Parts: C-alpha cells; sequence; structure tokens
C-alpha cells in the first residue's frame, strides 16, 4: 500500500534517479542523495495527508 | 489543504447550471439549495430555483 502511494506521488521515480546518479558517479556517500530525496518524501505526504491540528 | 466533505459547493450546480442555461438560450438564473426537507429532519431536499424562487 505504501509503495502504492510511492509510484503515485513519484517519490520512486526520483529514488530510481538517486540511485542511477549514485552508480554512475561510482557509488560515493549516499547521505546527501538520500536526505534530498527523503526532503521531498516529508513535503509530498504532509501534502497529500491534509495534515492540520482537529481544531483547523 | 480543505477536507473532502468541503471540496464541492452548491455553487458548482449553479455554474452547470449556467451552462447549460447557456446552450438552450434560457434567461432564467437557476440557484442551488440544499436544505433539510423539514426543520429537524435528516432526509435533505435539493432544489432548483428560478428567479422568482419557484421550484422547477
Amino acid at each position: 500500500a505504501a509503495g502504492g502511494w510511492l509510484e503515485r506521488q513519484g517519490i520512486f521515480g526520483l529514488v530510481s534517479d538517486a540511485v542511477n546518479a549514485w552508480r554512475e558517479d561510482g557509488q560515493q556517500s549516499i547521505d546527501g542523495i538520500f536526505d534530498q530525496v527523503e526532503s521531498r518524501f516529508v513535503a509530498a505526504w504532509e501534502d497529500d495527508a491534509g495534515l492540520m491540528t482537529y481544531g483547523e | 489543504q480543505h477536507l473532502v466533505q468541503t471540496e464541492v459547493p452548491r455553487k458548482l450546480l449553479e455554474e452547470w447550471l449556467a451552462m447549460w442555461s447557456g446552450h438552450y438560450q434560457l434567461k432564467d438564473k437557476l440557484r442551488v439549495q440544499l436544505r433539510p426537507q423539514r426543520a429537524g429532519s435528516e432526509v435533505l431536499e435539493l432544489g432548483i430555483h428560478g428567479e422568482s424562487d419557484d421550484k422547477l
């Protein structure tokens, strides 16, 4: 179910791109690459979930 | 962010009915009413009203 969501939202696309770039660049530290994808994921999840207080 | 339950206003049907009235070259501006069919009822009435407030 989570995979379905990541696919639809383009996050799995970002992951594929990230891994390909990592491989092409000689498999150096994934720290920065991972951080960037994680940031996009968090933004996308927050947006789609409709995150707000109960009051809101 | 908005809830799914707030994404569909009465005005949307009014816009469609304006498109409709436009095609059929009718003059009467059609208004949409959605209220309990009587006071305190869980039964609802969707009414289409003309400029004279007649139920069409």
